């Protein structure tokens, strides 16, 4: 429950080699859960 | 004696012919909702056919002659087997997509009826079926009026009658894979199933 906070924060992948995770999870679960839903959950902007 | 006699008999040819007829007949009977009983009886006949094969493959050693003969028969009848496996997996993924949330927000109907166009868009968004598969699924779908489709009934229509035949096919494929290792042709069927 506590880890739910950094899902949408822009600085989620700090102190970790992969800063492109959010994109990987988007490309992995976009079709099933919904691209817009994944974007809202992870705090990303598709156009940006 | 009996197993070897069947192995050297012309039974295989009959098996290939039955596979062809089954593969085309299930696809045709799926579209029409008035032939559900005929489809179920056809599935039961196919189940008994798979049981006989399983029984022909009783007590065989690793790399058995009968095992290689049945693998050769399968690769001879590859197309029909692929059609049957595709028939199963299409409805499995249809059930999963119906349960999925994307279709839930696509339908936008309290009555539980999905339009043909919206169903096509939802499938194209899921990106799991090819275009001909979309057309065939739409054809099998039964629209009561104004292209309103009852997706729940459409998904559950072919679940129960096809459970036994699918399990028998899976058991046969597992037995063939575990008793005939290092066969490049069988891996194609294993990955398609």
């Amino acid at each position: 429950q506590w880890d739910r906070l950094v899902l949408n924060t822009p600085s989620f992948p700090s102190n970790y080699w992969d800063k492109f995770v959010k994109r990987k999870v988007l490309d992995k679960h976009g079709d099933i859960f919904g691209r817009e839903r994944i974007a809202e959950l992870l705090g990303m902007d598709l156009a940006s | 004696g009996n197993q070897q006699s069947l192995a050297h008999s012309r039974l295989w040819d009959a098996v290939v012919g039955f596979l062809h007829v089954f593969a085309h007949m299930m696809m045709k009977l799926a579209q029409d909702s008035s032939q559900i009983e005929l489809l179920k009886e056809l599935l039961d006949l196919q189940k008994d056919m798979v049981v006989m094969l399983l029984s022909l493959l009783e007590g065989n050693v690793v790399n058995g002659m009968i095992a290689r003969q049945m693998v050769d028969m399968l690769v001879e009848s590859s197309s029909n087997v692929e059609m049957i496996l595709k028939f199963f997996d299409m409805f499995l993924k249809l059930k999963d997509i119906v349960g999925s949330e994307a279709f839930q927000d696509y339908v936008t109907d309290p009555r539980g009826l999905i339009s043909k166009k919206d169903f096509q868009k939802a499938m194209d968004s899921q990106k799991q079926f090819t275009g001909p598969e979309i057309q065939f699924l739409l054809s099998c779908s039964e629209a009561d009026e104004n292209e309103m489709i009852n997706f729940e009934e459409f998904a559950n229509r072919f679940q129960e009658p096809a459970r036994d035949i699918g399990f028998n096919v899976a058991v046969l494929l597992t037995n063939l894979s575990e008793h005939v290792p290092h066969d490049p042709r069988l891996r194609n069927f294993l990955e398609l199933a």
